């Protein structure tokens, strides 16, 4: 996306 | 899916699962058979009491007005087959995978995640405040979340336009709101954002009061008891000022000591959010400019919004209160427009 996007969650 | 849940909507939809149930709203995911899209549908029974219909109307108008990444998108509202048979409102929206309350309670979030979540919340709050709208019900369960970490605010029925009822959860309520008869302010929303940020660091509500007195006691126990008249200027209600002078005299608790492992920049932002004096409380815009969020801050991509006049919620200002039937027509206008 727009840069250093956080790691995705497991939901 | 709870067989007791019934939606009077097109057979083209197939309910999938119950996502939320309350006295005001019921939310379920549902499949639109013809396209295969899975959506979220919020059912509301607005016509037993004006209060319910006013909330419905305020929520729908706000939803339709904003086109913002952090404000839940509304796809459409179901059209009843007739005015006589119009008894429930079904708001169709983009489906999110879960809410922030569920996340904070089932997951260990990194500092990065926290930055990204509070950043998005403040980003929605900024465009709201810039439009002269205050949410007033900001809390983790009203922050919708997806796997990729995108966040969107929902539940705008208790909003108000600046210058018997549904009450916001006391745990997130600003102290000037529980004390004085305080006029709606942008600062009250920031106070809630502070409790949310704190909730993200702690993984539990920072101020879970039992009631009104306990709430105040918990808040001051952390932010320090306002003592001098300089500190009490913001409070009108004389009764309120005397109650405050009866509390234990608490100093500001040292947040960084109590929670040594939280990013110091994060504690700094949090402290600026939980300030007693609403006039000295950081704004959503300044919060987005705080060092703790420099990783996601972008001054050219933070919608400021545009003023919405009070007449937008005109129906909230009648000498002679509007009847159920009046509001039904106003809601109908909204649906078919
Ligand atoms: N668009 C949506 N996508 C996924 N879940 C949603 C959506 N809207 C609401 N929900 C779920 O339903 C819950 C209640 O919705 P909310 O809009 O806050 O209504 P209420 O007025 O009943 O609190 C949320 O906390 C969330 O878990
Ligand atoms: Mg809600």
């Amino acid at each position: 996306k727009r840069g250093n996007i956080p790691k995705p969650l497991n939901l | 899916m709870p067989k007791r849940i019934v939606y009077n909507i097109s057979s083209d939809f197939q309910l999938k699962s119950l996502l939320g149930e309350g006295a005001y709203g019921v939310v379920c995911s549902a499949t639109h058979k013809p396209t295969g899209e899975i959506v979220a549908i919020k059912k509301i029974e607005p016509f037993d009491k004006p209060l319910f219909a006013l909330r419905t109307l305020r929520e729908i108008k706000i939803l339709k007005h904003f086109k913002h990444e952090n404000i839940i998108t509304i796809f459409n509202i179901q059209r009843p087959d007739s005015f006589e048979n119009f008894n429930e409102v079904y708001i169709i929206q983009e489906l999110m995978q879960t809410d922030l309350h569920r996340v904070i309670s089932t997951q260990m979030l990194s500092d990065d995640h926290i930055q990204y979540f509070i950043y998005q919340t403040l980003r929605a709050v900024k465009v709201l405040h810039g439009s002269n709208v205050i949410h007033r019900d900001l809390k983790p369960s009203n922050l919708l979340i997806n796997s990729n970490c995108d966040l969107k605010v929902c539940d705008f029925g208790l909003a108000r336009i600046i210058d018997v009822e549904f009450v916001a959860t006391r745990w997130y309520r600003a102290p000037e709101v529980m004390l004085t008869s305080a006029k709606y302010s942008r600062a009250m929303d920031v106070w809630s954002c502070g409790c949310i940020l704190a909730e993200l660091f702690l993984r539990r509500p920072i101020f879970p009061g039992r009631d009104y007195r306990h709430q105040l006691l918990l808040i001051f126990g952390i932010i320090g008891t306002p003592h001098s008249d300089n500190d009490l200027r913001c409070i009108e209600s004389p009764r309120a000022r005397e109650y405050i002078k009866s509390l234990p005299m608490y100093p500001a608790a040292p947040l960084e000591k109590m929670f040594p492992r939280v990013n110091p920049k994060g504690i700094d932002l949090l402290q600026r959010m939980l300030v007693f004096d609403p006039a000295k409380r950081i704004t959503a815009k300044e919060a987005l400019e705080h060092p703790y969020l420099q990783t996601y801050h972008d001054p050219n991509d933070e919608p400021e919004g545009e003023p919405i006049p009070p007449s937008f919620f005109e129906f909230d200002h009648y000498k002679e209160a509007l009847t159920t039937k009046d509001l039904k027509k106003l809601i109908w206008n909204e649906i078919f427009s």
